[PDB]
């Protein structure tokens, strides 16, 4: 055998494997904790609302 | 009208006698008094007012995105315009003068009432910072989610600690 063997395959053996249950797979991700408004408020004043 | 703030009040506020509309407008404006002969001004003052307003039209304004959104270079959006009305309705209990039985005696009648400003304060040519602080406080207190409750001004008040004058009835 003058060609390569299975010892020359590297990346396929390191990537983790997971089971698929359909042709479309969905996942969610968290991108931010809130828009940068400024958290400094006066005494007795209600802080503004923030959303992630 | 230097500043303009349009706020949306909830159902509890909308049911009050002073708030008979779904939108309250807060504004700060500058006033001048001129001699009749020419434009020679005599005095300048700043006024802070709050009014129940009604919709009277629409206009074209530029679009201002917020952090989770992106806008086109020349995108524009339409917003309504507002104006002070004259009378607003309110329903109160009443009686039918021409009732025929026990099923149409008690009714609800609609009466129109005069509209008055919620806030009306005047500041001199100086102390523009005081007027700005008052405007910001009114806007924030509206944003708190309840009625406008605080109107106290230290400049326009009776001297404290004057026992010979404060002993008279006020209840």
């Amino acid at each position: 055998n003058l060609s390569f063997t299975d010892q020359h395959i590297k990346f396929w053996k390191k990537i983790p494997k997971q089971k698929a249950y359909s042709t479309v797979e969905q996942y969610g991700q968290l991108l931010d904790y809130g828009r940068s408004q400024g958290a400094f408020v006066g005494e007795g004043v209600l802080p503004d609302t923030n959303d992630s | 009208m230097l500043f303009k703030y349009i706020h949306d009040v909830n159902a509890k506020v909308e049911e009050g006698r002073r708030y008979l509309s779904d939108v309250v407008r807060v504004a700060l404006d500058k006033e001048e008094t001129t001699d009749p002969d020419t434009q020679e001004v005599t005095s300048t003052s700043y006024r802070v007012t709050a009014y129940p307003v009604v919709q009277v039209g629409e206009e074209e304004v530029p679009y201002i995105p917020v952090h989770p959104k992106t806008a086109e270079p020349g995108q524009k959006v339409t917003v309504p315009t507002y104006d002070v009305p004259e009378k607003l309705p309110v329903l109160v209990r009443g009686r039918n003068p021409e009732a025929t039985g026990d099923y149409d005696d008690h009714i609800w009648v609609t009466e129109e009432v005069e509209v008055r400003p919620l806030v009306d304060e005047v500041f001199k040519e100086d102390e523009f910072e005081k007027a700005r602080l008052y405007y910001e406080n009114v806007a924030a207190q509206l944003a708190e989610g309840d009625d406008i409750r605080h109107y106290y001004r230290k400049d326009l008040d009776r001297e404290a600690g004057h026992y010979s004058v404060s002993r008279y009835p006020s209840f």
